[PDB]
RNA sequence: UCUAAGGGUCGGGUACGAUCAACUUAGAACUGGUACGGACAAGGGGAAUCUGACUGUCUAAUUAAAACAUAGCAUUGCGAUGGUCAGAAAGUGAUGUUGACGCAAU
RNA sequence: GCUUGUGACGGCCCGUGAAAAUCCACAGGAAGGAAUAGUUUUCAUGCCAGGUCGUACUGAUAACCGCAGCAGGUCUCCAAG
RNA sequence: GAUGGGGAAGCUCCGUUUCAAAGGCCUGAUUUUAUGCAGGCCACCAUCGAAAGGGAAUCCGGUUAAGAUUCCGGAACCUGGAUAUGGAUUCUUCACGGUAACGUAACUGAAUGUGGAGACGUCGGCGCGAGCCCUGGGAGGAGUUAUCUUUUCUUCUUAAC
């Protein structure tokens, strides 16, 4: 199927944030004035949360597990789409076109997101998700 | 009498391997564990010319079963491997051309290269541009393997020598005519001092047994007993035949 | 413009050495410098320098091959023959 | 005053040459002179559309 | 007609004694040593020179910022991008394939 | 060895404590195609470079002098 | 004293023009005490016999050769507890970062 | 144009044409760090210090070696019309 | 070429990581106190050997009877040591931006591991740089001028950083 839809994992294979996973949000499958090409919205996750074991004790874990996101353009032709999927709508409003251009708008945008994020890693949903890829 | 060149030879001065360009000294894994329980993968990471060897090199990289790092082993390229290829060594390790399999573990008809003496010797028999030896025999009791050599020579060795299945790289070197004397000196510059060579014919006796007389000639026989003394041996040595080869040799 | 009636590359050494020989050296000759087939992406880009050592132009791959050609007879007979021996051991 | 009458072609006679025609004037440098001079003839004639590109291309390699 | 000289004791012309010449404000020429060209970093995997990094002869690298010798991007002042592309491919491909061996193997076990 | 442009950075240099000395330097050059007018140069020591500030205006010259930190003992010409 | 041929750079709607600078080459007249690569610079050629194939090497200070060397050819020893060689000896050494498409010896 | 430096190529090899000091970078993530105030000296500016020994001249038909101010020998760079 | 060693009557010979119990860093533990112990590493095992190899960093101008990349002058640069002030950064703690190749004044990073530079033949034509050579106009000074020559000659430069 059109398999980048709006609910796909892919891993961003180029740029700075080359390797990192990611979401898509909202597809523009093709064209933008800007953007001449298959582009897509994706939120992804900058700086994975470290790893927590027994030893590791109270506000260490919930600084361990601090999450640093991201939002993103990207072309198709930079990431890989994977088999594995996770929930969009907490930051459905909050990643869109609009909320690019305007600095001030994007922060907001990850501070959502970051939310988002931190609240699905505890409780251990998407797991993978949060699971830096090593290469 | 003088000392003849062929015993000065031995001291080592002007004589011994010319060897700053060499590559290293190649040789196959150490034998541990790994090896000889199971396998272990490695990537042939360059194939590469050693200097003053007919035969190309194949620097091979290894993860270190015990500790964090990379470990580098360097091993004389047979015809095939590649750049990026896998090679798997041990035991248990399957048979294609470059895995290094213990001499029991591969079947009669094989052919391998860099092959071991005693287990572990990290590779004895077979090293030259072209050469190798193919296994003949198996005794399951003392486990030996009888193989043949690039000579001819066959020989019982232990199963568990290891050897490498293939033939070594850059084969038929020897068929191409040195053309010059340039090309022959530039062959020993990074062997060593053997090149050019004086007839002993052509010195006076103090050099040479054969030395001096009024016509070059040897005056005696130049077939030279195992028995003779230095200053002596130097012509046909322990000789049992001589003249030309006539009818086909292949030993038996 | 056929240039030289047979020599072909060999007519660098001109007179010396003496035919025959001259004759062996351009059959190895041939061989060396010649552009070969690349087993890995199929462009006519393996190129020797280094006996025994063929490296391919694009896709930059090298093997270990025979010392004026990518293969000897020999090699490939025992490729045949492992390839042989290596299904023996599993069927 | 010497220099000016040679470049009007003078004293440069059969006689008044030394160096074979060759050192005098190399013929690759005519060569190179003339391919390149050819060849980026092609690259205007093509570039503004007189030429079209197949017939360019025949003419590339047969210059 | 201006001739110049050696402006050290070594003599001869070797790799570290290389010379340009110069004119100075005085109206004379003279010499002035100059130091061997720099290479440029390569990368570890290919073989490229690196875009996006300085060159400087290795000592130098300890006389610059930090953003001179690296690019905005996992492994930078260390391969070559288009290699990261492919380490990152290889990586999830291989880690995901690795997981269908798993429990397609887990599968052979029951039924055997 | 550093040249400036931005007269208020300049200034700032000027009181910068490791700055004891200044001179000014004052050239004839030609303008444009024809004619003729005085520039001025506004040299500043620092401890490890020396700024120079070229105002080319005859006037905004002028103006500057007299902004110039009375404590800063400036080598005229 | 002339002639001809061989190039650059600019705008052309989606054939040509205008100018910049080069010594090469062929040709034609005129000219002289027939001279002119005018000094300088710059291979004698040919037909054979002998002999070493060749390039290379040596008797510094009477021998440069046809002598030595070479590629090419042939023979010999050797699978490492080994061949050949060093050392008074040795927990010694050359070949050897080597393995017969090798090393050593003719 | 001439010296010379450099590039992208190409020819050759049974020849494929050093080493270590030393400098950087990435992979890693031990650990350390803020709102009543923290992190930062690979950004800029500012402070101090830098020893020991050699350093003249000749380098050749007179400064070296050849009994010598010997027609010999003795490594190299710059190079006008 | 020392060294645990092995030979040798012995002067000494052999061996150089060699059949050896072969060594030292980062800070913590100190707040009797100066540095014992707490980890964790690292097993690399001398050293000498290049005034042509490798290699942190300086220039132009002036100057002496004779020294000058060394003095004077101005203008820099490297390495070590201290360090503060301005920036940057953080309430989304460890910068943003570009689809990307990448960008930047910054933009923490131990053990360990890895990569790169250092670091490399020769010849050939082709491209370009510099200095030299050749040359126009002009602005200066010199020579020749019985006659001829808007002429001959010369000055017109710009270092590191
Ligand atoms: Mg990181
Ligand atoms: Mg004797
Ligand atoms: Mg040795
Ligand atoms: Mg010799
Ligand atoms: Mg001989
Ligand atoms: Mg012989
Ligand atoms: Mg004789
Ligand atoms: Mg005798
Ligand atoms: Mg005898
Ligand atoms: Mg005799
Ligand atoms: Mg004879
Ligand atoms: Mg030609
Ligand atoms: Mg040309
Ligand atoms: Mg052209
Ligand atoms: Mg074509
Ligand atoms: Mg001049
Ligand atoms: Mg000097
Ligand atoms: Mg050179
Ligand atoms: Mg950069
Ligand atoms: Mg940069
Ligand atoms: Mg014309
Ligand atoms: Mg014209
Ligand atoms: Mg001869
Ligand atoms: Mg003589
Ligand atoms: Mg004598
Ligand atoms: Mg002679
Ligand atoms: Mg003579
Ligand atoms: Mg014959
Ligand atoms: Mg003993
Ligand atoms: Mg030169
Ligand atoms: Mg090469
Ligand atoms: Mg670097
Ligand atoms: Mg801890
Ligand atoms: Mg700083
Ligand atoms: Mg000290
Ligand atoms: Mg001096
Ligand atoms: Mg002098
Ligand atoms: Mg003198
Ligand atoms: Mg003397
Ligand atoms: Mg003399
Ligand atoms: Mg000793
Ligand atoms: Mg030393
Ligand atoms: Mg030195
Ligand atoms: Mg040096
Ligand atoms: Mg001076
Ligand atoms: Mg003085
Ligand atoms: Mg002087
Ligand atoms: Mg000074
Ligand atoms: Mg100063
Ligand atoms: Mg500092
Ligand atoms: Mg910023
Ligand atoms: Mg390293
Ligand atoms: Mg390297
Ligand atoms: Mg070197
Ligand atoms: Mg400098
Ligand atoms: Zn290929």
């Amino acid at each position: 199927a059109k398999f980048l839809k709006a609910g796909k994992v892919a891993v961003v294979v180029r740029g700075r944030y080359a390797g990192k996973k990611v979401v898509i949000v909202k597809p523009h499958d093709e064209g933008s004035k800007s953007h001449p090409f298959g582009h897509a919205l994706v939120a992804g996750i900058e700086r994975y949360p470290l790893k927590v074991t027994k030893k590791h004790g109270a506000k260490k874990v919930a600084k361990r597990t601090k999450i640093k996101p991201f939002i993103k353009v990207v072309n198709y032709n930079h990431l890989l789409p994977t088999r594995y999927t996770l929930d969009v709508e907490a930051f459905k409003s909050v990643v869109s076109t609009e909320t690019f251009e305007q600095p001030s708008q994007r922060e907001e945008a990850k501070k959502v997101v970051k939310k988002a994020f931190e609240e699905r890693h505890q409780a251990g949903k998407n797991q993978w998700f949060f699971s830096k890829l090593r290469f | 009498g003088r000392v003849i060149r062929n015993q000065r030879k031995g001291a080592g001065s002007i004589f011994t391997s010319h060897t700053r360009l060499r590559q290293g000294a190649a040789k196959l894994r150490t034998l541990d564990y790994a090896e000889r329980h199971g396998y272990i993968r490695g990537i042939v990471k360059q194939i590469v010319h050693d200097s003053g060897r007919g035969a190309p090199l194949a620097k091979v990289v290894f993860r270190d079963p015990y500790k964090y790092r990379l470990r580098e082993e360097i091993f004389i390229a047979n015809e095939g491997v590649h750049t990026g290829q896998f090679i798997y060594a041990g035991k248990k390790a399957s048979l294609n051309v470059g895995n290094v399999l213990p001499l029991g573990s591969v079947p009669e008809g094989t052919i391998v290269s860099n092959v071991e003496e005693k287990p572990g010797d990290r590779g004895a028999l077979a090293r030259a541009s072209g050469n190798y030896v193919i296994i003949i025999g198996h005794n399951p009791d003392e486990n030996k393997t009888r193989v043949r050599l690039p000579s001819g020579a066959k020989k019982v060795i232990s199963s568990d020598a290891r050897g490498v299945i293939g033939v070594i790289a850059g084969g038929g070197r020897v068929d191409k005519p040195l053309l010059k004397a340039g090309r022959a000196f530039h062959k020993y510059r990074l062997k060593r001092n053997s090149w050019p060579k004086t007839r002993g014919v052509a010195m006076n006796p103090v050099d040479h047994p054969h030395g001096g007389g009024n016509h070059q000639h040897i005056g005696k026989a130049s077939t030279i007993s195992r028995g003779a003394v230095s200053g002596q041996k130097a012509g046909l040595i322990a000789a049992r035949r001589t003249g030309l080869l006539r009818g086909s040799q292949k030993t038996q | 413009a056929k240039r030289t009636k047979k020599v072909g590359i060999t007519g660098k050494y001109g007179v010396r050495y003496g035919s025959s020989l001259r004759r062996q050296v351009k059959k190895l000759e041939i061989q060396q410098h010649a552009r070969y087939d690349c087993s890995f992406c199929g462009k006519k880009t393996v190129k020797r320098g280094a006996a025994g050592i063929w490296t391919c132009s694009c896709c930059k791959k090298t093997v270990a091959g025979g010392a004026y050609t990518v293969s000897t007879a020999a090699a490939a007979t025992v490729r045949s023959t492992i390839r042989r021996l290596r299904e023996m051991v599993e069927a | 005053a010497h220099a000016q009458s040679k470049r009007e072609g003078r004293h440069s006679g059969y006689g008044k040459r030394k160096g074979t025609r060759e050192a005098r004037l190399p013929s690759q440098v005519v060569w190179i002179r003339r391919l390149r001079v050819l060849r980026r003839l092609l690259a205007k004639y093509r570039d503004a559309g007189k030429i079209d590109k197949h017939l360019y291309h025949v003419l590339y390699k047969e210059s | 007609a201006q001739r110049v000289t050696f402006r050290r004791r070594n003599p001869y012309n070797t790799r570290s004694n290389k010379i340009k010449v110069v004119k100075t404000p005085g109206g004379i020429l003279r010499a002035q040593h100059v130091k061997k060209l720099a290479t440029r970093p390569k990368c570890g995997d290919c073989g490229s020179a690196l875009q996006g990094i300085s060159t400087l002869r290795p000592r130098q690298y300890a006389t610059v910022s930090k953003t001179h010798k690296t690019v905005s991007r996992a492994y930078g002042g260390s391969r070559c991008a288009n290699c990261v592309k492919e380490r990152i491919i290889r990586a999830f491909l291989i880690e995901e394939q690795k997981i269908v061996k798993k429990v397609v193997k887990e599968q052979t076990e029951a039924a055997k | 060895a550093r040249e400036i442009t931005d007269i208020k950075q300049f200034l700032e240099l000027t009181r910068r404590a490791d700055v004891k000395t200044a001179t000014v330097k004052i050239n004839k050059k030609l303008n444009k195609a024809g004619k003729p007018f005085r520039q001025t140069k506004f040299k500043v020591r620092g401890s490890s470079s020396l700024y120079t500030l070229v105002i080319n205006d005859a006037g905004k010259a002028k103006k500057l002098i007299q902004s110039l930190p009375p404590t800063l003992k400036v080598n005229r010409l």
